[PDB]
């Protein structure tokens, strides 16, 4: 390192942390919407209830 | 002719510097100007010293 590598190792290092934290938004975000779809899907309309 | 003499010779190898500036400036249009800090007090100097 005369510096020029610190910067591309630490933003390798942001560039899979932020894999890792956007992955875990993208997890939680799809538990929202495959939960919803099958409430969806277990949902019939008012005018049938 | 030839007298045979200790000659001091360096012992070391010279070192070229990335500053903190200059890291920024590769990264910013891929280039290096050398000797940056020192163009950039001559800057708020007069100039051309």
């Amino acid at each position: 390192d005369t510096l020029l590598d610190k910067l591309l190792n630490a933003d390798a290092v942001n560039t899979v942390l932020r894999a890792v934290k956007n992955t875990a938004d993208a997890m939680e975000r799809g538990l929202i919407d495959t939960f919803l779809r099958v409430l969806l899907r277990h949902a019939p309309p008012c005018f049938v209830l | 002719s030839i007298r045979r003499t200790g000659v001091k010779t360096p012992a070391s190898y010279g070192k070229f510097v990335l500053s903190k500036e200059n890291a920024v400036t590769a990264i910013a249009h891929h280039a290096i100007m050398a000797d940056f800090s020192q163009h950039a007090d001559r800057i708020q100097q007069s100039s051309q010293k």
